[PDB]
């Protein structure tokens, strides 16, 4: 169908732009490279890994 | 070109039709609501000039398009709702009903229904 | 790129006559090639491998 594929695309692009802003803040030494960065990315990792690659 | 992109062959293909419908509903209300001039209740003889073929083909095309990407009784309820709620531009509403009656599959009796209620 | 390749496989009385023609154009048609899905899910799988490998260095440390 279409609804489900667009659900997935939008769910991904929100994360992607969020990650991208996060990458630039790491370029400008804005935020930190202590941590909570690391702990943020290990939250994105877990979000995605639950239904990784439904194969049809 | 604006009405061209509005024709929802390119757009319907990419966009889920929950927010697209909200866009069209706000668009329709914004066509009707904005600049409520010629409120003259004596806007009677001007019905002849707001006849479907005299109303511009651009209006006609966009109205057909708005009918295509939406449903009929949704449109009827929405019209009933807005005309009850908020003031009008009589040009666009009269043109709009003129396009409604001939475009949609026999909703002149669905018109008579809420006409009788009103 | 999965969803973009798919959203390119998805594109490809007189008033009533033309209303019906445009209804026929917008009739709910879905053409999501299974083989394309497959192609892209392997490209994706290659990267999931890379992201998963990279999460072990991070969640270990």
């Amino acid at each position: 169908r279409v609804q489900y594929l667009r659900q997935i695309h939008a769910n991904h692009e929100t994360l992607l732009r969020e990650v991208q802003t996060l990458r630039d803040r790491l370029c400008t030494e804005d935020e930190a490279s202590s941590c909570a960065t690391a702990q943020r990315l290990l939250q994105v990792y877990r979000q995605l890994r639950h239904p990784s690659l439904i194969l049809l | 070109c604006w009405f061209g992109v509005f024709s929802g062959h390119t757009l319907g293909s990419v966009i889920s039709t929950d927010p697209l419908k909200r866009f069209f509903s706000h668009t329709l209300t914004q066509i009707l609501t904005h600049s409520p001039v010629l409120k003259a209740s004596d806007a009677v003889q001007m019905q002849r000039e707001w006849s479907f073929a005299r109303t511009h083909p651009l209006l006609t095309s966009l109205y057909r398009r708005l009918f295509v990407m939406l449903s009929a009784e949704e449109l009827v309820g929405h019209l009933q709702e807005v005309l009850e709620t908020q003031e009008v531009h009589w040009q666009r509403v009269l043109s709009f009903v003129s396009a409604l009656v001939v475009c949609f599959p026999e909703a002149q009796q669905l018109l008579e229904d809420w006409v009788a209620r009103l | 790129s999965l969803s973009s390749a798919i959203a390119k496989h998805e594109s490809n009385p007189y008033r009533k006559e033309l209303q019906r023609e445009k209804k026929k154009m917008l009739q709910t048609n879905l053409k999501v090639s299974g083989a394309l899905y497959r192609e892209i899910t392997l490209k994706v799988a290659e990267v999931q491998l890379k992201s998963d490998f990279a999460a072990q260095k991070l969640s270990n440390l």
